[PDB]
Parts: structure tokens; C-alpha cells; sequence
């Protein structure tokens, strides 16, 4: 139920953010705390510093590490993770 | 006898790094 | 016309954040190149690296450099701005 | 006579984490 | 993932620096200890003397003997490698 | 408001790489050219060859002649010079 939408990192890697989301989606309702527990685990399993963003209208421009970029819609929300710092 | 050149390095953190834009349609 | 929601920035840095936003509301219509000239603009003016959210539905979760964090409203639109990285 | 030497940054640049949600929609 | 920025080294050399700093990046953390690694391995296979520096932000002004410098990126992380008499 | 971390070198080789450390700041703002400019000078002053390093994150592992090493800290910037 995920659709990628543009991505720069491992398939290992982004099948891994879609797994975390979906625990995210399945245990919280506000995009801001999705975004947080996608953001916490990330940092934890792979290094600091991970941001996301969750929503369903946003525009975003941000710069980003090599190997380190992911876009991909979940259920009705757009996620934006990425590692920066 | 041996040759010796100077040389300067700096950091960019473009290299590693690129530049993404995203919008929801 | 903004309201700040949040900020850890400089009043000085704020007014800046705000100011450039109305130019980049001026000029562009769409959320990512609106988010385009906040993060370029301040990515010249102080040093990279920034990263810029505009939406009307997102949530957001971001590690940023102490003083280097705003997220206000301008217009009909939310803008975050952070640095990281 | 040479010695060896080691250096490393202790400069530390202070973090936040920061979250927001916008509910316009 | 190694981008050579700039070198005068043979490529053999060359070759040799990157695998070395790969093995250095998967054994050590800190900067310091990664560089000390380099500059040893560096010294007992082609004679002394090296010298070693590794970060994400720094500029050098150094004197090396030719045929014997290498800058380049492994990851998010410069390695100055280069021998001085 | 200099702060040497550790230092093999002489008191007042200790003390002229400040000297010529804030200067070179006042001229110059890319690390690179900074180190350039300190470097050139310390090989005037004392005889080469010498080696700057400047940066705020990094780390280095170095050789150098005895009696000639320092490393410390101006500002938010290390400076990192020695003779080889």
C-alpha cells in the first residue's frame, strides 16, 4: 500500500522506512508524532540526524546526504525522511 | 633530487550532500 | 502578515525569515519553490545548511541547531524554517 | 627526531529536536 | 562511495589509500583514531613520513612530496592524506 | 581568547602562532586561504617546512619534527600547525 515516489537510498534501507511508518501510522494519529517515532528509530538504527515530515499538503526543499533520501506516499499521507547533519 | 609541490584543500559539504524538492499533488 | 507559532532564532533572524518569506510568496505560487527561495536565500546569507517546509497540512518532526529553528504562518500558508547539517 | 601527535574538535554545536503540526486542511 | 576530489598519487596508491581508509571507517569513530590508523599503515608500506588529517570541516595549506597526496570523501568525510619528507 | 589543546613547542613559538593566527583571520575568512597565509609566514619565521591545518571539525593524526607541534583552538576554529 506504499508508493515511492522519488528516492536516493537502499532498497534494504527503504523498505525499512516503509515498515517503520506503517508502525507509526498503526500506533499514532497526528503527523507530528509519526513524524517522531519515524525520525527516533532512524536515528537509533541509522546514525543521527534524520528529519520527516508527514502530511497531506506540503511543499518542502531541503538538502540531504548521498544514500540518505526517501519520498514515498503511505495510506493518504505523504512522508518525507532524509538525513542531514 | 626530490621533487616537493604545495597544495591546499578546503571542505564542501555540497559533495556528499544533494539538493530535493518535494510537493504533494 | 505572519504570526510566528515558534521560534529559536534571533528577533533580528526572525524578521528576516519572515520578510523573505513574503518575497518568496510574492514570486512564487507553488509550496516547493516557495520553499525553494526561503532555503536558498538563507543558505547565502547565513551558512548552509537550511531546509524549508511550506504546507497547509503537514507534521514535522526535525533536529536543528540551537537558534537556527522558526515555524510561522504568512498568508494562507505555514513555513517551517531549520538548520541542520 | 620526529614525534607523533593527535588531534581532535571538541567544538559542540547544541541540538534541538523540534516538532510541529499544522491542521489548516 | 569515494570521490577523489584531488590527488597526485599513483593509482595503485590511490587505490591503496581508499581501501585502507575503508577498513579505518569501519573500525574507528573518532576522527583522531581513523587518522592514526591511516598515517601508520601509510608509514610501514611506503616509507615515512605521512601525515593524516580527517573531518567534515577544515581547510589545509600543506607541503608534500610529490607523487604523494591524495584528498578525497568516503561517506560524508574528507581524508587529507599526504607525505612530507 | 586563544586555548591551546596540547603543545610540544617553544614559548614563544608557542605564542607567535597566535600572533600571526588572529591576524591572518582579520584578512581572510575561508579556512583554506587562512591556513595559506599562516603557513607562508611560518616558514619565514622559522625555516620550512611547516603545515596548517584550520577547520572547526576534524580530527588528524601527524608526524612532526620534536619541539615542533601545537594545537589549538582561536574562536570557534582549531589550528593545527607543525614542521616537517
Amino acid at each position: 500500500k506504499a508508493v515511492i515516489k522519488n528516492a536516493d537510498m537502499s532498497e534494504e534501507m527503504q523498505q525499512d522506512a516503509v515498515d517503520c511508518a506503517t508502525q507509526a501510522l498503526e500506533k499514532y494519529n497526528i503527523e507530528k508524532d509519526i513524524a517522531a517515532y519515524i525520525k527516533k528509530e532512524f536515528d537509533k538504527k541509522y546514525n543521527p540526524t534524520w528529519h520527516c515530515i508527514v502530511g497531506r499538503n506540503f511543499g518542502s526543499y531541503v538538502t540531504h546526504e548521498t544514500r540518505h533520501f526517501i519520498y514515498f506516499y503511505l495510506g493518504q499521507v505523504a512522508i518525507l525522511l532524509f538525513k542531514s547533519g | 633530487s626530490t621533487l616537493y609541490k604545495n597544495a591546499a584543500t578546503q571542505t564542501e559539504r555540497r559533495t556528499a550532500t544533494r539538493d530535493a524538492g518535494t510537493q504533494v499533488r
